[PDB]
């Protein structure tokens, strides 16, 4: 299970950031959390992989972050466009499910 | 007659992440007070059996050297632990020696063992095989009973699915070829399931492994001599006279 | 890419209903498939992933639909299916067509999800 | 993961030249059985006064062994220059039952500087280095001699006062003459006499450091040190492997005058041992002062039977091998060095088979 | 080695009273006969007071016998009445 | 067996005394003589309970 923010604010220009939480087996050991945005009545997309990058088409303000075991989405320079849904989403290979938090009010 | 030291130490086993079948940790317990009771107590054991020794003479007996070999073992893959086992994971991962002595404990982790943590998932080889020079002609590779896989270097610390293949060309060395291998993912339980593979040596060094024993004034060399008497020095007993 | 969905609708409890889509703009045969849902007021749920032709077309499923929720899909079309063979009134949710790749490699793999449908709603 | 200590702050490896005519001598020193010579003590019982058959980890009698030498860098004057060894780098043997060293073969005779044809001087002993693991390959211009993973390396240090062991990975450095870098010949440790030997502070580090110039260090999972008494008594050193991890055998902690080995030390390597090598060593003395160094000698062990005479004393003085020869079998058929005149059977010869037909 | 055949030919393997195996036909039609491999009886002359000793290899023609023979290998040698010795 | 590899004759082993004699020997020609053979085995009627 991952952990989340119920709300995430600040004016534009300001950085912020969506904590996501979990234990050794979910952040700690390995590099493979995800973060999606979702607009309202669209599809959520890809913003950061693997708890390291982004898709050619993510803008620059969004990098990841870890400490122990919280993973985290920066925004830098966050802008009134930038508000959406924002996911944490944790997948590792065969025999597992895939694990989606609550999701952030960005 | 026997010496003082200090406790067998099985923090280590407690106190992180349990290991793979195929990659499992070795613990080598030599002049040491044990006692097999206080650890297993941490556990709720789902069955105890031996060869060549008792359930009570492994918990009670001098040794010259105690092997604890722990990991993480799915419960239900019991039936491929027999000496006689399939092969699936025996020939591979995981072989005991049916020359020494020894035992084999499966438990699972209750609630309050906090201080070992959970794996991911249980992960096993099944497939290991030595290919020749000729890119055809391909041999089995097998793990003997205190030996790691003979492609664990090959193979990463977990298998993130079914299928994956895994290769490394060899150098002359080892005559050349590749050496390949390919293994499979066991989804995990709502506790953790462990694991423990246990050696007993005897006669190579001064029987030293023993358990906890208090002592009377009336169990010396001393003053018993031309006596006839029993006796266990240092885990070498026997009966006669001094 | 383009991930083209429908076949949603209204069916009561108890009922059945198969969900489909069709991509294009990438390599059918050569990618993971899967499908994730979303109710109103509620996050994201996986649903089920299906493998490639070549490892066999096997199948995985979230908790909340197993045994109920099958996957196919069929590279003669480039198309995917879902069917919902015993539905609740919790399945009332908006589904969406997705792909799923990994990074990496084999000794250090990493997965997630790239592409995603419009989606259709499941009442 | 145990903390070695920092990583050498050298831009570039010390230039290590390989001249092998000058290494191309030898002096035979073959097991001689009949003087005990390189027996192991058994470690589960003593006895003593008797004459008794036993099963063990033994050399052959009559091997003639492996033998290696380590020499003096190349000088001029007082100021050293790049180094001087063998082709031990690329000899990568069969680690097989594990071996046992002769070190001080020589000590006390007079012989010669290798890196000199007619330089004469007194022999004194030195002592062996090794690298051991489970596999080996190719260096980035395909030369020989990489160990890979973690490996187990032996290094004498302080100039013959302490020994050193430890278990990890090797980095190998990019400079010049480095294992992953340009003008790359091999790699060697050695130590400076002149400061590194001072009496009065030995530089325990001296030849750590100078392994540290080829490889860094990672991921330790221990380091031990044991002390050396300095003299010129030969003595004995072996290495074997089983499920309780890699032993450590030496004469000189209990017969140092008998040569009678026994265990000393066991390291928690659980981690096959396959192959070794011999580490290269180089002295950077000055031109105008070398020594001669005894020759050391690798034998291999095989689970053989010995007869073993134990004195009076516990000690084992005599053995026979009892398949070395016919006459040799008769005394151990008997059990006794001491057999009556006649005519005796014994084992038969036989030839092992050819190619196979199918 | 190469030699005439008996027994019934459609069986591949010919054997002994003893059931051991003595004989067989190959895929290239011809027959040949198999004894196990023979090895070589030894005995050793010891004399005590002199300290010396010598090999004699039972019933040999002293032709399969080298020198270099005082060591199993894991003056010369000459035929005598009894066997071969060295 | 012939040289030839086939059967020409054969001993019924339990076909009477004789022949278990020729078959106690593994021959078709033994010596002359008194020899001692199989004895002749009771057999039981109906049980008894
Ligand atoms: C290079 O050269 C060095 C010397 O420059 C040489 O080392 C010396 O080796 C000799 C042996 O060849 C050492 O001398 C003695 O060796 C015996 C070993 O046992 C043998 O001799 C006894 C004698 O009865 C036999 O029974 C036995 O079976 C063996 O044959 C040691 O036991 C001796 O120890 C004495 O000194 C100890 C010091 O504490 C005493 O504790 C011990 O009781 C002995 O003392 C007795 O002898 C003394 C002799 O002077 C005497 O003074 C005492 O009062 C007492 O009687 C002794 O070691 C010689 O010591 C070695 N040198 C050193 C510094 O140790 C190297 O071997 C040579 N290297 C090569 C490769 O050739
Ligand atoms: C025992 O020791 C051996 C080595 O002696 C270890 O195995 C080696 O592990 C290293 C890595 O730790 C391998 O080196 C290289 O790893 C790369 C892994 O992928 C990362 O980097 C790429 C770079 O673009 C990223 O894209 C990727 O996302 C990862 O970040 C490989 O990609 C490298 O492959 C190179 O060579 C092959 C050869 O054909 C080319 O095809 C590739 O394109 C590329 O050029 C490379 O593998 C090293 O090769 C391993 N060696 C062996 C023999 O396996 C063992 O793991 C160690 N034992 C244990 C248990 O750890
Ligand atoms: C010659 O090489 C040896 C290699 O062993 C080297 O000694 C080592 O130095 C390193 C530092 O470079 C030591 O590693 C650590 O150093 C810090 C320094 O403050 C210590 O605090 C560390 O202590 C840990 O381990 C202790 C063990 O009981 C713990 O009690 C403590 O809480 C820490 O966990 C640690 O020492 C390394 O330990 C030493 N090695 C030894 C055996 O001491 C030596 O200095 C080199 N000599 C020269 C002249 O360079
Ligand atoms: C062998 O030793 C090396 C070097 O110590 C180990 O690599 C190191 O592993 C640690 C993880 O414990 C990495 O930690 C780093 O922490 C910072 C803190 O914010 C973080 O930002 C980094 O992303 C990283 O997590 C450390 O960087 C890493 N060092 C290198 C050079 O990669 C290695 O893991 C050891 N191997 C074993 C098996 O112990
Ligand atoms: C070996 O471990 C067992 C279990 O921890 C010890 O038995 C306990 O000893 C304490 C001592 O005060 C008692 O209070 C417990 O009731 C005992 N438990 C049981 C189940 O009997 C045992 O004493 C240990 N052995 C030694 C020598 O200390
Ligand atoms: C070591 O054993 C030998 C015999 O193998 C002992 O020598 C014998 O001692 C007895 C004592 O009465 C004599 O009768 C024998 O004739 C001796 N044999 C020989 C060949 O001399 C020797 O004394 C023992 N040594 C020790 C220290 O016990
Ligand atoms: C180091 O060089 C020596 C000398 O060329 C090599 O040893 C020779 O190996 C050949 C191989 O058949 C033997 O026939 C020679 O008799 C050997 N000579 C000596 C003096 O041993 C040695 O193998 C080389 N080592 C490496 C690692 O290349
Ligand atoms: C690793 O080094 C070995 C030699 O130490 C290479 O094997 C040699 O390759 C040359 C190429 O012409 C052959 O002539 C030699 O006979 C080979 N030696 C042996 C023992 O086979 C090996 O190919 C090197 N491997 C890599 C990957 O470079
Ligand atoms: C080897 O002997 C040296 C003797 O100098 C030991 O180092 C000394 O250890 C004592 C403590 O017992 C310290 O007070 C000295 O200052 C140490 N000497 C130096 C130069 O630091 C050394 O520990 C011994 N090593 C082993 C493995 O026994
Ligand atoms: C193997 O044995 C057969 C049988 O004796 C040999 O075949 C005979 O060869 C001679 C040579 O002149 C012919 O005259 C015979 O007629 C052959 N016999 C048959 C049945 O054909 C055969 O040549 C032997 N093979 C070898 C290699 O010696
Ligand atoms: C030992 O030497 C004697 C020397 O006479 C050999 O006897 C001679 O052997 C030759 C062999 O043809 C005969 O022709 C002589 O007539 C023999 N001489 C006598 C006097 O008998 C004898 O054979 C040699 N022994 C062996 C085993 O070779
Ligand atoms: C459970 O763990 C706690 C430590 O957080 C410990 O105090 C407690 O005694 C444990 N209970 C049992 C039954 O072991
Ligand atoms: C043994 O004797 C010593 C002598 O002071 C005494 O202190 C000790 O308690 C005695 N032990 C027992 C078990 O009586």
């Amino acid at each position: 299970a991952l952990t989340q923010p119920a709300s995430v604010s600040g004016s534009p220009g300001q950085s912020i950031t969506i904590s996501c939480t979990g234990t050794s087996s979910d952040v700690g050991t390995y590099d493979l959390v995800s973060w999606y945005q979702q607009h309202p009545g669209k599809s959520p997309k890809l913003m950061i992989y693997a708890d390291i990058k982004r898709p050619s088409g993510v803008s620059h303000r969004f990098s990841g972050s870890k400490s122990g075991n919280t993973a985290s989405l920066t925004i830098s320079g966050l802008q009134s466009a930038d508000e959406a849904d924002y996911y944490c989403c944790l997948y590792a290979g065969s025999s597992t499910s895939v694990i989606f938090g609550g999701g952030t009010k960005v | 007659e026997q010496a003082e030291g200090v406790e067998c130490d099985f923090s280590p086993l407690l106190s992180g992440t349990p290991p793979q079948v195929y990659n499992f940790k070795r613990l080598v317990f030599t002049n040491c007070n044990y006692n097999l009771t206080k650890l297993l107590s941490l556990f709720s054991v789902n069955d105890f059996t031996c060869s060549q020794i008792s359930p009570a003479a492994i918990a009670s007996n001098c040794y010259s050297s105690l092997i604890l070999d722990y990991f993480s073992y799915p419960l239900s893959m019991k039936s491929d632990l027999s000496v006689s086992s399939a092969g699936p994971i025996s020939q591979f991962n995981y072989k005991q020696s049916f020359s020494n002595p020894t035992c084999l404990i499966l438990a699972t982790v209750p609630h309050n063992l906090t201080t070992i943590t959970k794996p991911l998932k249980y992960s096993y080889i099944n497939k290991c095989s030595r290919l020749l020079s000729d890119d055809r002609t391909e041999v089995p590779q097998l793990v003997n009973a205190n030996q790691y896989s003979p492609c664990v270097s090959i193979v990463p610390s977990t298998v993130w699915e079914d299928g994956d293949y895994y290769r490394k060309q060899l150098s002359p060395l080892e005559g050349g070829g590749w050496l390949v291998a390919s293994g499979s993912t066991v989804a995990m339980t709502e506790q953790l399931q462990m694991g423990f593979g246990i050696t007993v040596q005897y006669g190579t060094d001064t029987n030293s492994v023993c358990p906890k024993l208090e002592f009377a004034n009336d169990t010396k060399i001393a003053s018993q001599l031309g006596n006839c008497v029993e006796y266990s020095l240092y885990g070498v007993s026997g009966r006669g006279v001094f | 890419v383009q991930l083209l969905e429908s076949g949603g609708g209204l069916v009561k409890p108890g009922g059945s209903l198969r969900l489909s889509c069709e991509a294009s703009g990438l390599t059918f045969s050569n990618v993971w498939m899967s499908w994730v849902r979303q109710a109103p007021g509620k996050g994201l749920e996986w649903v089920g992933r299906i493998k490639r032709k070549s490892e066999g077309a096997t199948t995985d499923y979230g908790a909340p639909v197993k045994g109920r929720f099958t996957l196919s899909r069929d590279d003669s079309k480039n198309t995917v299916y879902l069917q919902m063979n015993s539905l609740k009134i919790d399945d009332t949710a908006v589904y969406y067509c997705s792909t799923l790749t990994r990074g990496g490699d084999v000794w250090s793999s990493s997965y997630y999800f790239d592409y995603w449908g419009q989606g259709a709603l499941v009442t | 993961t145990v903390d070695v200590g920092p990583d050498s702050v050298k831009s570039a490896c010390i230039e290590v030249d390989i001249q092998q005519t000058f290494f191309d001598k030898t002096w035979p020193r073959p097991i001689d059985v009949s003087k005990a010579d390189g027996i192991i003590y058994p470690q589960g019982r003593t006895y003593s006064n008797i004459t008794i058959t036993y099963q063990g980890l033994f050399p052959y009698q009559g091997d003639h062994g492996d033998m290696y030498v380590y020499s003096a860098g190349h000088a001029t004057g007082t100021t050293p220059q790049k180094l001087f060894v063998a082709n031990y780098s690329q000899d990568v043997k069969q680690f097989a039952n594990g071996f046992v060293v002769r070190i001080g073969a020589a000590a006390n005779s007079t012989g010669t500087v290798i890196i000199s044809p007619s330089t004469s001087a007194t022999i004194r002993k030195i002592y062996p280095a090794f690298m051991l693991g489970s596999s080996v390959g190719n260096f980035s211009d395909g030369k020989m001699g990489r160990f890979f993973n973690h490996t187990l390396v032996l290094l004498p240090d302080g100039c013959g006062t302490l020994l050193r062991a430890f278990y990890c990975i090797l980095e190998p450095r990019s400079g010049n003459h480095c294992p992953a870098g340009n003008s790359y010949t091999s790699f060697a440790t050695y130590h400076t006499p002149a400061t590194d030997c001072s009496d009065g502070n030995y530089n325990r580090n001296a030849s750590l450091n100078s392994f540290k110039e080829y490889f860094n260090l990672r991921n330790c999972t221990f380091m031990y040190t044991y002390n050396i008494t300095e003299d010129e008594i030969l003595e004995w050193f072996g290495i074997t492997q089983t499920a309780q991890g890699v032993h450590l055998f030496s004469s000189r902690y209990v017969d140092l005058y008998g040569g009678n080995m026994f265990q000393f030390a066991t390291l928690p390597v659980y981690d096959t041992i396959k192959y070794y090598s011999i580490i290269p060593h180089s002295i950077r003395s000055i031109q105008s002062d070398r020594k001669a160094w005894a020759a050391f000698y690798v034998y291999k062990l095989q689970p053989l039977t010995f007869l073993l005479d134990f004195s009076v004393d516990g000690y084992i003085r005599r053995a026979i091998d009892c398949g070395f020869n016919d006459l040799s079998q008769l005394h151990c058929s008997y059990e006794s060095f001491d057999v009556e005149s006649g005519v005796y059977s014994v084992s038969s010869f036989e030839a092992k088979p050819s190619g196979s037909v199918v | 080695q190469n030699c005439t055949a008996v027994g019934v030919r459609q069986q591949r393997f010919v054997y002994d009273a003893y059931q051991n195996l003595v004989g067989y036909y190959s895929d290239d039609g011809n027959y040949y006969c198999l004894r196990a491999c023979v090895s070589v009886p030894v005995s050793v002359i010891y004399d005590k007071e002199t300290k010396t000793h010598a090999t004699l290899f039972g019933s040999v023609a002293c032709e399969h016998i080298s020198s270099t023979m005082s060591q199993y290998s894991r003056y010369g040698p000459l035929q005598t009445p009894v066997g071969c010795v060295l």
